[PDB]
RNA sequence: CUGGUCCACCCGUGACGCUGAGGCGCGAAAGCGUGGGGAGCAAACCGGAUUAGAUACCCGGGUAGUCCACGCCCUAAACGAUGCGCGCUAGGUCUCUGGGUCUCCUGGGGGCCGAAGCUAACGCGUUAAGCGCGCCGCCUGGGGAGUACGGCCGCAAGGC
RNA sequence: AGCGCCGGCCAACUCCGUGCCAGCAGCCGCGGUAAUACGGAGGGCGCGAGCGUUACCCGGAUUCACUGGGCGUAAAGGGCGUGUAGGCGGCCUGGGGCGUCCCAUGUGAAAGACCACGGCUCAACCGUGGGGGAGCGUGGGAUACGCUCAGGCUAGACGG
């Protein structure tokens, strides 16, 4: 499922603006840039690659988060594949340590799913009901993926941690595996399942996910092929 | 520097609080018989006798838990506390009617003896008493 | 001396039935019966959180008010468990157990402590076959406590163990009605007694 | 189940223009009589919420504290921040030893014989919390033996 | 004329070290003694305003003194309110000054932000207030009072 | 059968009287016309031939910190150097055996203390037995560390 010649997207980057607990993913230092050893990386995917193909092989439930722009669609592609819950654009402070509240959000989506479902009554006044088909589509920006997460996950896959440390922090405080995937800026001993390697490179954040999504389909059963490979 | 056992017993502390896989210490012999001790009651995986920058030195390879789970993963210390007691300030010698029992015997007692150094359940053995050097837990 | 006053108060106050009067305590006409609740103009009132100190003391108080003793005798036997070699609560029990006017009650002799305490201060018993008119005398493991001869010719001890017959006495005692005495066959242990009484808060409340 | 204590409740306030308006500090060890026991802190605009809120976030900061035979296995001292409490293991017939904050949690522990000091700060909170800490790094021969 | 200090070579001595009660020296300003100097400035002081007052602030004047030489005084928010020496414990950024193979690597300083850790918090963090050892100084509620008595010092002020 | 106490600490509360008065008070504090805090009364709590008070010692007081504290801003770094005494001191080999450790032995009176048993009816009181040390004298032994003496080294330190 892996590869060797993954190496022709991204061996890593970073100019200098590193976390020290990472110099034992980094081979050597170039062209200013910190550049990530794979054979670090290839035993490291073997870990994560165990525990994602068991995590599903189980029935469990990964969800995905990214944020950034070079990861912002890439992610809602690849989570909707395995049908996974992503997190596409905030993330809202609790989700996680507050996810019986949050969570309280998504009735109030699904109302207006049964509202503007015609008719209930949209023979009420417009600015009434105009008013709500902007709520609507706000609880759509933020609540599109983790709608589908009906319940507390079984891991989460980040794809830069230091961005992403609130996620990071809640799933750490509730036992929740943190799987990430991170360049020469950030905490190893924060990621539970770890994969060293570029997250800017959106040539390299579709690698290491889209083909890491092809192995949770292999362990519900069934594979499919093509996924967006966006040039 | 001015007690070579306390700047050992310190470069250790230091080491294990950030989880050094191993740490440098100016070698004697004094210190070999310490850190003799320590490897084979378990709170190191031992030591060699290295070479650095031309100097003798000793190579202490430390140890640590299991990772753990929650916020703050880092392991638990193997080696919780390790104190100098007796000092070139203050030096310590018990008898052997009162070597301290470290932590209800879940830790040891390093003393110089006139049958070599030894551990707190080492010394009452051979019946001697000696020099408090340190307690470790 | 010890308190020679009202006693049906000292239930009401510490709030469970002290048997200290012997007959009286097991009719519906017991104090504790009718009216439960403390003594005095507020007894009625609902009561407040007490203090853990109010706990502490009101549980030596049970204790203390059970033996009918004086503070100075029970801090006195209290001393002597505590120095004494390891559990103190079995031993400040076992040795309050030991005294011989407590002994005339449990063996029987007596309804209640206080007049148990009266039958020995005026002679009627006899310890391994002497006058020992002293309440606060150790009882041992072997001793026979008996009733005088020039007692046993007497109403109060020929009603009492009457009843008794009817009666079982504690494990570590013996009793041979008609001969009218008695045996300490060894102090008692912990369950022996179910004792109204934590005696653990006992230790407690001397060690602040 | 557990079983619930109030070593702390207390009043404080904030100002406004206007005058004082209080909140109420509810500070209650929940435990289990046979080694389970948490701590939790409780602050609402009420009494009874905030002591009823402080034992929610007590049966969520449980600890282990391995009794034997209903003593602790060591000796143990930690510092909270000028806050300090000493525990030493005592034999059977000796009792609780300890001021009502620190019985408190250790009675809860099923803690029958031990012998404790505050020192320093002997601010009931921050002694709970020492008192926490102290019983979470108890450690015993078996767990000693298998990190060396 | 003279001190300190850093760096390169790794050439010499072979633990010759660290700290340091006493001692001794240095010690901003102001002040003091004897001469000298005196533009500007300016305690005191005089005047003009302001004000209920204005022994002030504002204005116009102005003597010590500020300057020099020698001899005293020895105080301070004399502060980083942080004693000295040594070893150990992530890094990022800016700057001064050396050395190299001149990206940078490496020393010795000067700042900022921060790992671990410390802290009551503020904050500290390889320039520790972290982890350690040595030695010294010092604290032990506020006011009385840095006063009194005594002693030593000083020409005095006054200092210890 | 009495004495103290019932606002919190701290165990025990109501009515009257008084109205910043009279008074209470170990500390925080009570009393200004509805006082569980003053005075009496009822009731209640604690002890009991006692109960209170004053004085003083130790404790709580890790508040002189050996066990077992501190000094940026809470009280606390000497204004700074230099240096006497003194404290303290790197790596390696050996000689001694001062410290230090061990073994043996003498001393450590009786009483007391503690444990067992017993005599006064119990107890207090008292008899009999048991068990110890530390410290010092002496004899034997150990030599890691500290000490000393001797020899070697170069990592500290100093010089070219
Ligand atoms: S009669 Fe009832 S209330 Fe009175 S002393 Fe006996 S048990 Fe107690
Ligand atoms: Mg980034
Ligand atoms: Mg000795
Ligand atoms: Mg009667
Ligand atoms: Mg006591
Ligand atoms: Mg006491
Ligand atoms: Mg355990
Ligand atoms: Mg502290
Ligand atoms: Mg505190
Ligand atoms: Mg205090
Ligand atoms: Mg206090
Ligand atoms: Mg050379
Ligand atoms: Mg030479
Ligand atoms: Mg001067
Ligand atoms: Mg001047
Ligand atoms: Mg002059
Ligand atoms: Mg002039
Ligand atoms: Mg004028
Ligand atoms: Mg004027
Ligand atoms: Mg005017
Ligand atoms: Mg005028
Ligand atoms: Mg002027
Ligand atoms: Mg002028
Ligand atoms: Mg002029
Ligand atoms: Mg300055
Ligand atoms: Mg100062
Ligand atoms: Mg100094
Ligand atoms: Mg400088
Ligand atoms: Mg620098
Ligand atoms: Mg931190
Ligand atoms: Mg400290
Ligand atoms: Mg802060
Ligand atoms: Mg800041
Ligand atoms: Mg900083
Ligand atoms: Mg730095
Ligand atoms: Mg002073
Ligand atoms: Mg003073
Ligand atoms: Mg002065
Ligand atoms: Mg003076
Ligand atoms: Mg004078
Ligand atoms: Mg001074
Ligand atoms: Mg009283
Ligand atoms: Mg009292
Ligand atoms: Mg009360
Ligand atoms: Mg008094
Ligand atoms: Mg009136
Ligand atoms: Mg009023
Ligand atoms: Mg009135
Ligand atoms: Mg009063
Ligand atoms: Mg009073
Ligand atoms: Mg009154
Ligand atoms: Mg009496
Ligand atoms: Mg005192
Ligand atoms: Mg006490
Ligand atoms: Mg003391
Ligand atoms: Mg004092
Ligand atoms: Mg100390
Ligand atoms: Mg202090
Ligand atoms: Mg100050
Ligand atoms: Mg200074
Ligand atoms: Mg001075
Ligand atoms: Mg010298
Ligand atoms: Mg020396
Ligand atoms: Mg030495
Ligand atoms: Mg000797
Ligand atoms: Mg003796
Ligand atoms: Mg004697
Ligand atoms: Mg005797
Ligand atoms: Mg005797």
């Amino acid at each position: 499922v892996k590869e060797l010649l993954e190496a022709g997207v991204h061996f890593g980057h970073e100019r200098k603006r590193w976390n020290p607990k990472f110099a034992r993913y980094i081979y050597a230092e170039r062209n200013g840039i910190h550049i990530i050893d794979l054979q670090k990386t290839m035993e490291e995917l073997e870990r994560t690659f165990r525990f994602i193909e068991d995590l599903a092989m189980r029935g469990g439930t990964i969800l995905f988060v990214g944020t950034k722009k070079q990861a912002q669609d890439i992610v809602r592609m690849e989570a909707e594949r395995a049908g996974m819950p992503y997190v596409n654009q905030r993330w809202l402070g609790g989700m996680l340590t507050n996810f019986k509240t949050i969570s309280q959000r998504v009735h109030r989506l699904e109302e207006l799913e049964a509202l503007f479902a015609s008719p209930e009554i949209e023979e009420r006044p417009k600015k009434e009901q105009v008013r709500l088909k902007h709520e609507l589509e706000r609880l759509q920006k933020y609540l599109s993926g983790f709608r589908l997460l009906k319940r507390l996950p079984d891991a989460i896959f980040v794809v830069d941690p230091t961005k992403e440390a609130i996620a990071v922090r809640e799933a750490r405080k509730l036992f929740i595996p943190v799987i990430a995937l991170a360049d020469t800026d950030s905490d190893p001993d924060l990621v539970d399942y770890i994969i060293p390697g570029n997250d800017d490179a959106i040539r390299s954040i579709q690698l290491i996910l889209s083909r890491a999504v092809d192995l949770i389909i292999q362990a519900r059963g069934g594979v499919v092929e093509p996924s967006p490979s966006y040039a | 520097l001015t007690d070579p056992i306390a700047d050992m017993l310190t470069r250790i502390r230091n080491a294990t609080r950030v989880y050094k896989e191993s740490t440098d210490v100016p070698a004697s012999r004094f210190k070999e018989e310490i850190l003799r001790i320590l490897a084979r009651e378990g709170f190191i995986k031992g030591y060699e006798r290295v070479d650095v920058d031309g100097k003798p030195y000793l190579r202490v390879y430390l140890k640590y838990g299991p990772r753990r789970q929650g916020p703050d993963p880092r392991p638990e210390q193997v080696i919780h506390h390790i104190r100098r007691i007796s000092k070139p300030g203050r030096r310590v010698y018990v008898g052997v009617k009162e070597i301290p029992r470290v932590r209800r015997g879940l830790g040891i007692a390093i003393l110089s003896t006139s049958k070599g150094v030894l551990t707190d359940r080492e010394a009452r053995k051979l019946g001697v008493g000696g020099e408090l050097i340190c307690e470790v837990w | 001396g010890r308190y020679i006053g009202p006693v049906c108060r000292l239930c009401r106050r510490e709030g469970v039935k002290l048997y200290l009067k012997g007959e009286r305590c097991y009719s519906p006409k017991c104090a504790m019966e009718r009216r439960p609740y403390p003594p005095g103009q507020h007894g009625q009132k609902r009561a407040r959180r007490p203090s853990d100190y109010a706990v502490r003391l009101r549980e030596k108080q049970k204790l203390r008010r059970i033996y009918g003793i004086s503070e100075r005798q029970f801090r006195n036997l209290f001393e002597e468990a505590s120095k004494k070699k390891g559990v103190t609560g079995s031993v400040f029990l076992g040795l309050l157990e030991s005294r011989l006017d407590n002994v005339v009650y449990r063996l029987g002799f007596a309804v209640s402590r206080r007049q148990a305490r009266q039958l020995v201060r005026h002679g009627h018993i006899t310890v391994n076959g002497r006058r020992v008119d002293l309440p606060s005398y150790r009882v041992r493991p072997g001793d026979e406590i008996a009733v005088a001869e020039k007692s046993r010719n007497l109403e109060l001890i020929r009603q009492n163990l009457e009843a008794m017959k009817g009666r079982k006495v504690g494990p570590w005692l013996s009793l041979d009605v008609e001969g009218m005495k008695g045996k300490f066959l060894r102090l008692p242990d912990r369950e022996d007694l179910a004792l109204p009484v934590n005696e653990q808060l006992v230790i407690e409340f001397y060690s602040r | 189940d557990f079983e619930e204590k109030m070593i702390l409740i207390r009043r404080t306030a904030r100002m406004q223009a206007g005058g004082r308006r209080f909140r109420f500090g509810a500070l209650v060890v929940v435990g289990d009589r046979q080694g389970r026991v948490g701590l939790g802190f409780g602050k609402a605009p009420e009494v009874p919420l905030a002591v009823q809120k402080a034992g929610y976030y007590a049966r969520r900061n449980m600890v282990e504290v391995p009794l034997q035979n209903g003593t602790i296995p060591h000796e143990i001292e930690v510092e909270f921040g000028a806050s300090k409490i000493v525990l030493k293991p005592a034999a059977p017939g000796t009792g609780v030893i300890a001021g009502a904050v620190p019985r408190a949690i250790l009675e809860l522990a099923g803690v029958t014989d031990i012998l404790t000091k505050e020192l320093g700060s002997r601010n009931p909170i921050n002694i709970a919390y020492a008192t926490m800490e102290a019983l979470r790094q108890l450690r015993t021969k078996a767990d000693v033996e298998r990190l060396r």
